[PDB]
């Protein structure tokens, strides 16, 4: 019911139209820390701790 | 903060959780004191008779 029949005169008929889409993405900030005082570094058994 | 703290009072370091301590919580100077032995004044003053 819907081909793209065309008669023998021609004629304003079987008009098409088209779309395109829109993709996006974002991008976003992390981040973590710790803190230490020299004596828990000096003072501590373990040598490796850092 | 990690903290040191005094474990040698049971304040654990920051880094040591309940099934855990400082394994050196103190160094160890090897050399002991001692006392002299006490004198003897009465002993040199003897005389010997063999038995």
């Amino acid at each position: 019911s819907k081909l793209p029949l065309l008669t023998e005169n021609g004629g304003r008929v079987n008009r098409v139209g088209f779309t395109r889409i829109a993709r996006e993405g974002s991008i976003h900030k992390f981040g973590f820390f710790y803190e230490f005082t020299q004596e828990s570094i000096d003072f501590d058994s373990d040598d490796g701790l850092m | 903060m990690l903290n040191y703290n005094a474990p040698t009072d049971g304040q654990k370091s920051s880094i040591d959780g309940a099934n855990s301590d400082q394994m050196q919580t103190f160094f160890w100077l090897k050399k002991a004191i001692i006392t002299a032995r006490k004198e003897q004044y009465f002993m040199p003053l003897a005389s010997v008779t063999n038995m």
